[PDB]
């Protein structure tokens, strides 16, 4: 460990510019595995509807799927207009 | 080169051609040849003189070439079929292109010029290379292109080249180029059969790759490029002789040796299919190819050639190359027809 | 136009199948004036 | 046509300008190679390897629409870093110096 | 080169000589001009003249020996009253064989080569009459 | 699909470790230890004998299951020739044997 | 391929692109998609000499939408013949 | 076929004519190589954007990289040849001849 | 090969909406919302007819909506709703943002007036179920017999009859 | 007429290719391919390929063609030889150029042409998708989609570029 302090303090006055690079570089790899907010990307991304949503054939066995727009079911943006 | 360096660009020269070997999709076909040349020619390079210069450049600018045709039959494919799929072309413009590309990268005749100069120009362990791992790609496209592809076009193909590696190696007395030349006479056999039975253009591609390392691994062990260089084996390494003489009988073609085995079963397919006179000819067209392999066994195995003074100074030394596999290729080189049914684990 | 071509047949289908196929641009604006046929083709492509 | 004629206008403004730069009244009645540096050739070639590199990332800001995004992300990062790699190569075999 | 072989097997052997001499002249000469662009390519002429010269010299002499085969061969069939059969292709192969040795001017190429265009020729024969197939389409 | 040896050759017999094709393939591989002595000038008989009782061992392992393989392809060649026979009856059918009795031979005297 | 090392081990190393009826970014479809699956569902697990003929009906069909040589070709006869009878007068285009 | 097609599939006979018709400069036969991925590259498109071909559209930008490189790789070939003899010329590079 | 059949000119003839597209946006929320029906009948035909000769009738139900729809917003909201679409007409993207002020009224007239409630983010995105008395089609793709498979091959696999039988070989 | 905008553009392009093609002196050749190329991406623009049209003058011509003319500069030609001096390229230039203007004569007076091959001469317009109506760019979603399907063609492109890199190194040590 105070061998890895010694190496970086030296890196630090002789090589700023790259041990700023390296820093950088490290971050962009491991923050997107440690912030909680990663998750809401995947999930906005796939709310954004860019074709038309086909409506279903009703076969009289689809309770969980809203007849109108504004029915209660089917997927809610709620978590969205809160973010 | 740094030794690592030459095992990474080794690797790619594999890896390219994996890709070529694995790929269902003609556009990573395609990326599999470029990366493939992209790596091979540092190897070409590596000993930096105008003559591997030379190769490296005349190497270049053929398998660009027949790169460029290739994409071109990928692209008229794609035109009048839709789809990428590595198989049958669906347009016979389309097949002569990736033909004519695939006769180009692999040196047949009257595609061959480049092959003996680049071999020539470059080390050994380069022509090892050449000669061998370089005629895996193109051989497994056209393994699977095959229903596609013109059969007057493959077989004339075949029979230049028989014929144009035949004489063409009675000329030569540097060694690389006598490979080249039996390369180019050997890649006929392999195409000859090939609208036929593709398991026996494997047996003969896996067969001549044995004997073709064998040959040039046994080259390298004694530094020898030239006729008479190999000559003076005789007073280093007695061994040896003995070896390459069993090696060249087999490639060619003389029972009971290994390298009976692929003229044999390709006669046998082509007879099935009632073709006597193109097999007889082949047949008769190779006793070429035995004739500048005899010739070889004469200056080095059956007769003492001169010596001089300053090889006694050799005598007090040992074989320090590596020689890698060279026991267990000279030999499946000599002692494989026995078991030759075994050919059916490439069916 | 095509009344006295002999063996012409008015609406014939180039295609095997009777699905419905959507008809390419020459097929909808073929007889159509030139300044129509430019918009639909290279207007959106042009547009500023 | 909009665009075919800002382009039309500019190039063909730039001939006028250079014509009457070259003719104005007067009043008076009276293959071999250049000193090869191999270095600048290697200038040349670093740039365009790195600009094929950045062809690939381009595409970037539309790749992260995608629902894909664990594979978009990590295939990115990976392009940039086999670029920084090509970079650490050069710098470290002597290819950007300038002695010598 | 598939239309004049067509229109050469489809005439009678025996009848008909001048378009029979006709379809091996012309395959004759198309061999000349093959050879001759192969040689003005890869063994460079040192004048444009001594190109034209080459190809003049290659592609008569092959049109000379299409020529005389297919003669000599629709000849003999028809003084012999024998279409069918390998000895009239052997003697019209042989004549070819001989104007190339008068043609390279030796005695030595003129009988070899009588020997082995005549076989030729007569193997053409048989395999025509047995349908010996060259190129064979693959059936098994 | 790119597999050696598929599940089903497992209902073929093994070959046996007294083949005489896989004794020959050991051959091979002692006479590859022989030459790797004389190449390298070592005691051709005696020399390393941990290194050619490696190249038999290896030799055999190998060619063992190239000769799996082997019987398993040519099980499989007679597997679907027997079944298209059977498939395509009609185009198979069964030869009407006569005896030679009468059947008529031309006789080609040896005079 | 010639080591069909995707199949052996399941991974889609190219064959998301071998053809334009497989699935595209936003369900995008290719003109010729209809006519490239009924062609593929034709001669799929039959084998390609089969294929070219049992298969010819999808396969004209679809080279059709490909590349359109018929339709031009029907278009090109329309439009010569009007221009004829316009040479001549006796036709007048409506609005 | 259309008409572009013509063009585009000549644009590519023209090149690869040039190509195979040396002069004397390699550069000269390196720009014909470039000429003849440009006919690919502008033909793939083509083909590609008109049938709507979506998953491919990257096939044409994967095409242009590969063949820079290629291109880069032959003009290393060419100063070195150039550092051997003075010039690019292809009657230089004969001595495999023998 | 047959004849394309087509509609005549008179089973085509329908009446328009003809307003312009800021008009089409600025009421695209609340007839989203209050047209839904015929209007998912009608997407449920072309994604399963997929031929637009199939769906004329539902396409004409479509239209009749639509001018229903806006004959409710002349009666009642004309002049709330005429300030919107104008405010929407004057950017060059048409920017919902840039409106809100006018969105609200006339977001408020038609509640007041009409009940309609405008769709929350999120609403008109969603896959919806039709309840259509059309027949399912049988075969849409029009596709012919596919051919028939090869035969199978069953049987217990067994080792090969005197080996390979390649020339001599006895194994 | 602007209909046949996309066919007046490929007769360009062949021109463009018959000028480099004969082998003039490298620095007119190369500007032959740099017209050629404006002229490509002019083609490819026109069938919706915004993107693509782009890269060609991006990575083409902004970049492969001027390494071309750096290397050329410094390498091959620093003074060209005047355009056409030489009787085979005079020769090679005009006989690529009648066989071009003889080809666009015939499809533009029959409105097809058979050249070798059958084609059509109506105008490549009428091939033209007839329904377009979404909010995206399918050019670019496709392209985009590099990043998702296509981590394989990634893998072995990036590869490919470093090893262009390190072989290019060991090329010119020497
Ligand atoms: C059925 C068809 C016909 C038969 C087909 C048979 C196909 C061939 C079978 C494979 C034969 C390979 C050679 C057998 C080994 C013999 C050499 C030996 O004993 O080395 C012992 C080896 C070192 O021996 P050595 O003193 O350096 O002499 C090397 C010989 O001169 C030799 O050195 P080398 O330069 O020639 O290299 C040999 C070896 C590399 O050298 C080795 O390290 C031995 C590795 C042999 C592995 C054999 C695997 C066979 C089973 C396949 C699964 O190469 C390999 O890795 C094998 C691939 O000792 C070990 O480390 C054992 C390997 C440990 C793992
Ligand atoms: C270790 C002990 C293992 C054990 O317990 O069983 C031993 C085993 C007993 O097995 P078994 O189940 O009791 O039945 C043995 C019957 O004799 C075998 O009865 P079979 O029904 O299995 O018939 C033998 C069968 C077995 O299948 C094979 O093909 C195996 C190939 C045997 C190669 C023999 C090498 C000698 C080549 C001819 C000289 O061979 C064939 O089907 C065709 C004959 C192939 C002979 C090669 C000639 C054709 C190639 C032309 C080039 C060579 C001409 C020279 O003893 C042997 O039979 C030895 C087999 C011979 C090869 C291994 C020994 C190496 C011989 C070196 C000769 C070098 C030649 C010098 C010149
Ligand atoms: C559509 C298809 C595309 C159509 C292309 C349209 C044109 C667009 C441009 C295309 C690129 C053309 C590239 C031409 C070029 O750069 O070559 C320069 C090439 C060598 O350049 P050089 O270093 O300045 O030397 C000039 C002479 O070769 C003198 O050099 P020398 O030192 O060797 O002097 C002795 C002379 C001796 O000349 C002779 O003896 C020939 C007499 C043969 C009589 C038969 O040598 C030669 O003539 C060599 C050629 C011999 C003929 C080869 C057999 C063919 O010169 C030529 O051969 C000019 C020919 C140009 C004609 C273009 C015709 C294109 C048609 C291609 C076939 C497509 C058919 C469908
Ligand atoms: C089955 C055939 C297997 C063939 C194995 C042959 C191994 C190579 C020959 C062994 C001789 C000792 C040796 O090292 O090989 C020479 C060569 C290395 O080159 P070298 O000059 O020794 O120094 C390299 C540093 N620049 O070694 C090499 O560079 C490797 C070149 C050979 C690789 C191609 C082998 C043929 C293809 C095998 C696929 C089989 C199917
Ligand atoms: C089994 C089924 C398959 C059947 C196929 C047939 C396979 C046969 C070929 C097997 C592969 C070749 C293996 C040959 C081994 C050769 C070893 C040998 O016999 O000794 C060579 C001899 C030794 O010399 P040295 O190294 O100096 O040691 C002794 C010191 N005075 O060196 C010398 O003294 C040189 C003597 C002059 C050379 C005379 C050559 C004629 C003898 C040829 C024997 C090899 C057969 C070649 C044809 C095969
Ligand atoms: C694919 C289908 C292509 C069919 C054509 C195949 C022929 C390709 C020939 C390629 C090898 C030719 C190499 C060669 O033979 O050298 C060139 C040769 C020149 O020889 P020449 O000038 O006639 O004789 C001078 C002697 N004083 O010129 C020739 O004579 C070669 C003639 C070969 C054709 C017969
Ligand atoms: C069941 C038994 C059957 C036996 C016969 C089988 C024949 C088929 C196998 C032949 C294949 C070659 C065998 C491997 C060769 C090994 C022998 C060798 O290569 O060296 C010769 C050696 C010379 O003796 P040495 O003084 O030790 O000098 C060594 C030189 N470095 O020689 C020796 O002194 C070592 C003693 C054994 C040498 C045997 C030599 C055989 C020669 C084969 C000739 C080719 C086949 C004909
Ligand atoms: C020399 C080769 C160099 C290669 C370098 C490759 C580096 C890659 C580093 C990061 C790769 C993964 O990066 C990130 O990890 C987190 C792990 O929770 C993933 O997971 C996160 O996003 C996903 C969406 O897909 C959510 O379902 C999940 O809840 C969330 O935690 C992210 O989807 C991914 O974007
Ligand atoms: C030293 C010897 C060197 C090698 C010699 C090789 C000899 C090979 C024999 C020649 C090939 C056999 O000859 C060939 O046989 C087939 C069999 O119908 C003929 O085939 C022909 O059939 C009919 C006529 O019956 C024709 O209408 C048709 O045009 C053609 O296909 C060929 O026209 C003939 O050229
Ligand atoms: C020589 C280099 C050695 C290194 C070898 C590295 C090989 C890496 C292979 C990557 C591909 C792995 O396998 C593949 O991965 C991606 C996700 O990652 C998946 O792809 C996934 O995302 C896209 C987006 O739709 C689509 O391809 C598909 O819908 C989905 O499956 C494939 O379904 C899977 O088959
Ligand atoms: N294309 C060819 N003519 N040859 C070919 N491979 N035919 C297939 C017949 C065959 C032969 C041996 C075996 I073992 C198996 Cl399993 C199948």
């Amino acid at each position: 460990a105070e061998r890895v302090a010694a190496f970086l303090k030296n890196v630090w006055a002789k090589e700023p510019v790259l041990v700023a690079s390296f820093a950088i570089a490290g971050l962009a790899v491991i923050l997107p595995t440690l912030s909680p907010y990663t998750k809401y990307s995947l999930m906005i991304n796939r709310a954004t509807p860019y074709n038309y949503p086909v409506p279903l054939r009703d076969d009289g066995n689809m309770p969980d799927v809203p007849s109108h727009p504004q029915d209660p079911q089917g997927p809610s943006l709620e978590w969205l207009k809160r973010l | 080169m740094n030794p690592i360096i030459f095992i990474i660009i080794l690797l790619t020269i594999m890896l390219g051609t994996i890709i070529v070997m694995i790929s269902s999709h003609w556009l990573l076909v395609w990326i599999g040849f470029e990366m493939n040349m992209l790596a091979i020619i540092p190897i070409m390079m590596k000993n930096h003189n105008p003559r591997a210069t030379e190769a490296s450049t005349k190497y270049f600018l053929t398998q660009s070439t027949a790169s460029m045709l290739l994409m071109m039959a990928v692209i008229i494919n794609l035109m009048f079929s839709g789809q990428w799929t590595v198989m049958k072309l669906f347009n016979p413009m389309a097949s002569m292109l990736m033909t004519m590309a695939l006769a180009m990268k692999l040196g047949m005749a009257p595609f061959h010029f480049w092959v003996p100069e680049v071999t020539q120009g470059i080390p050994l362990s380069s022509g090892l290379i050449l000669l061998t791992w370089q005629k895996l790609a193109p051989m497994s496209v056209l393994y699977q292109i095959f229903p596609s592809i013109n059969l007057n076009l493959i077989l004339t193909l075949s029979v230049l080249s028989i014929l144009i590696g035949g004489w063409g190696g009675l000329n030569q007395t540097q060694l690389r180029k006598i490979m080249a030349y039996s390369s180019i006479a050997h890649m006929g056999w392999m195409t000859a059969v090939l609208p036929y039975n593709p398991t026996m253009t494997l047996l003969n591609l896996i067969i001549y790759i044995i004997m073709t390392s064998t040959m040039f691994t046994m080259f390298m062990a004694n530094s020898t490029t030239t006729t008479l260089s190999l000559s003076h084996t005789w007073n280093k390494t007695p061994i040896m002789t003995v070896l390459i003489l069993a090696t060249l009988l087999s490639m060619g073609g003389l029972p009971p040796l290994s390298g009976f085995m692929p003229k044999w079963m390709i006669i046998q397919e082509m007879t099935k299919n009632n073709s006597i006179i193109l097999p007889t000819f082949m047949a008769i067209t190779a006793l070429l190819n035995l004739y500048f392999y005899m010739r070889l066994t004469y200056s080095t195995t059956l007769t003492m050639f001169p010596s001089t003074n300053n090889m006694k100074m050799k005598w007090q030394f040992p074989l320090m190359k590596k020689m890698t596999f060279l026991p267990t290729m000279v030999v499946l080189s000599t002692m494989m027809l026995p078991l030759t049914p075994m050919l059916s684990v490439l069916e | 136009v095509m009344k006295d071509v002999p063996g012409w047949k008015v609406g014939e289908s180039v295609f095997h199948t009777t699905r419905w196929v959507t008809p390419m641009m020459g097929e909808l604006y073929g007889l159509r004036a030139s300044e129509e046929v430019l918009s639909a083709t290279y207007g959106f492509i042009w547009y500023t | 046509m909009n665009l075919m004629l800002a382009l039309l206008t500019n190039f063909t403004l730039a001939t006028l300008l250079v014509i009457i730069a070259f003719w104005l009244p007067q009043l008076n009645v009276y293959s071999a190679r250049l000193p090869f540096s191999m270095k600048f050739f290697l200038v040349a070639i670093t740039f365009l390897l790195f600009d094929l590199e950045i062809a690939l990332l381009l595409p970037l800001p539309w790749a992260s629409q995608t629902a894909n995004l664990n594979t978009m992300l990590t295939m990115a990062l990976f392009l940039i870093i086999l670029l920084a790699v090509s970079l650490a190569y050069e710098w470290t075999q002597k290819g950007l110096e300038w002695t010598e | 080169a598939k239309t004049v072989l067509r229109q050469y097997w489809d005439i009678p052997e025996g009848t008909e000589c001048h378009r029979k001499t006709y379809a091996t002249t012309s395959i004759g000469g198309a061999a000349g001009l093959v050879v001759s662009a192969y040689s003005v390519a890869l063994k460079t002429p040192t004048s444009f003249l001594e190109g034209v010269a080459r190809t003049g010299r290659y592609t008569f002499t092959a049109a000379a020996i299409g020529a005389i085969f297919g003669l000599t061969s629709c000849i003999s069939a028809q003084v012999r009253e024998k279409p069918d059969d390998p000895l009239n292709y052997l003697i019209g192969g042989c004549a070819g064989g001989l104007i190339l040795g008068a043609r390279t001017r030796s005695y030595g190429i003129g009988a070899a080569a009588c020997a082995y265009m005549g076989l030729t020729a007569a193997l053409v024969k048989m395999g025509q009459l047995e349908g010996w197939q060259v190129f064979a389409e693959p059936k098994v | 699909t790119f597999q050696f040896l598929p599940d089903e050759a497992r209902s073929l017999p093994p070959p046996k470790l007294t083949d005489p094709r896989l004794a020959f393939v050991g051959f091979l591989g002692y006479c590859s230890g022989l030459i790797d002595n004389a190449i390298r000038r070592r005691p051709v008989l005696l020399a390393g004998l941990h290194r050619q009782l490696l190249y038999i061992t290896s030799f055999v392992f190998v060619g063992y299951y190239l000769l799996k393989r082997q019987d398993y392809m040519y099980a499989v060649r007679d597997h679907d020739m027997f079944s298209y026979i059977k498939s395509h009856p009609e185009d198979f059918p069964e030869k009407d044997k006569k005896t030679y009795g009468e059947v008529f031979e031309e006789f080609h005297p040896v005079r | 391929p010639f080591f069909d090392v995707q199949k052996r081990l399941g991974v889609d190393l190219d064959r998301w692109m071998t053809i334009q009826s497989a699935e595209q970014p936003h369900k995008i479809p290719s003109r010729c998609h209809a006519f490239e699956k009924e062609w593929i569902e034709c001669a799929h697990g039959i084998g390609s000499i089969r294929a070219e003929k049992e298969c010819k009906i999808e396969f004209e069909d679809f080279r059709e939408c490909l590349l359109r040589q018929k339709t031009m070709k029907r278009l090109h006869a329309i439009r010569r013949q009007r221009e004829k009878l316009i040479k001549e007068g006796k036709y007048t285009p409506p609005p | 076929m259309s008409m572009v097609y013509m063009n585009i599939m000549m644009a590519f006979t023209v090149s690869l004519v040039g190509l195979l018709m040396y002069r004397s400069h390699l550069m000269s036969s390196l720009l014909c190589l470039e000429g003849m991925m440009l006919s690919l590259f502008v033909m793939a498109a083509l083909t590609i954007l008109n049938s709507h071909f979506t998953l491919a559209s990257m096939m044409p930008i994967i095409l242009l990289v590969f063949a820079a490189c290629e291109a880069a790789l032959g003009l290393s070939l060419l100063v070195m040849v150039s550092n051997t003899y003075g010039t690019d010329y292809v009657q230089n590079l004969n001595l495999l001849q023998c | 090969p047959g004849i394309v059949e087509l509609p005549s000119l008179e089973d085509l003839k329908v009446q328009e909406v003809k307003v312009s597209s800021s008009v089409l946006k600025a009421a695209a929320h609340h007839y989203g919302a209050q047209c839904d029906k015929p209007n998912k009948e009608f997407m449920l035909c072309r994604w399963e007819e997929k031929d637009p000769r199939r769906c004329l009738e539902e396409g004409k139900l479509v239209n009749q909506c639509a001018l229903e729809f806006f004959r409710q917003i002349k009666r009642h909201c004309a002049e709330p709703f005429t300030e919107y679409w104008t405010c929407i007409d004057y950017s060059g993207l048409q920017l919902f943002r840039r409106c809100r002020k006018q969105q609200a009224q006339f977001d408020e007239c038609v509640l007041d007036k009409l009940g309609w409630v405008r769709p929350d983010l999120g609403d008109l995105s969603k896959v919806t179920k039709v309840k259509t008395d059309r027949p399912l089609p049988e075969n849409p793709y029009h596709s012919r017999a596919r051919p028939e498979p090869n035969p199978e091959v069953e049987g217990d696999l067994k080792p090969a009859r005197h080996g390979s039988r390649l020339f001599f070989w006895t194994m | 007429m602007m209909l046949y905008i996309v066919f007046i553009l490929s007769v360009i392009f062949v021109m463009g290719f018959v000028g480099f093609s004969s082998k003039p002196s490298p620095i007119y050749g190369g500007l032959g391919l740099i017209v050629s190329g404006g002229v490509g991406c002019g083609i490819v623009l026109n069938f919706g390929g915004s993107f693509l049209g782009l890269m060609v003058f991006l990575i083409y011509l902004g970049g492969m063609m001027v390494v071309f003319g750096y290397t050329t500069a410094m390498a091959t030609e620093q003074y060209p030889e005047i355009w056409l001096s030489n009787k085979a390229v005079l020769g090679a230039f005009v006989t690529g150029l009648l066989m071009e203007f003889f080809m666009v004569y015939y499809v533009l007076k029959d409105k097809e042409v058979e050249v070798v091959f059958e084609f059509n001469g109506l105008g490549d317009w009428v091939i033209y998708d007839t329904g377009d109506s979404g909010f995206f760019s399918e050019e670019a979603m496709g392209i985009a989609a590099l990043y998702s399907y296509g981590t394989w063609l990634v893998i072995v492109t990036g590869w490919s570029l470093l090893i262009g890199v390190v072989v290019i190194m060991e090329i010119t040590r020497g």
